[PDB]
């Protein structure tokens, strides 16, 4: 369903873009890290220095697809 | 804040 470079909102209210789908290394099933238009995330598109993608300090959160709205 | 639960 899901594509990278997709307008999304997260819970329905978090505005942002795809940049990551797939599996991690953080922990187990499918993740999308996305771009959020406000620094209101977690992290900068790494985690714990494993690099999903890049964005700057906080916009960058990975959540579970199903908590996407295209 | 608590939508982040969950996340990374
Ligand atoms: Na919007």
């Amino acid at each position: 369903d899901f594509r990278v470079g997709e307008r999304v909102w997260v819970n329905g209210n978090k505005p942002g873009f795809i940049q990551f789908l797939g599996e991690t290394q953080f922990a187990p099933g499918q993740w999308a890290g996305i771009v959020l238009d406000e620094p209101i995330g977690k992290n900068d598109g790494s985690v714990a220095g494993v690099r999903y993608f890049q964005c700057e300090p906080l916009k960058g959160i990975f959540t579970r697809p199903s908590k996407l709205t295209r | 804040d608590s939508w982040k639960d969950g996340c990374y």
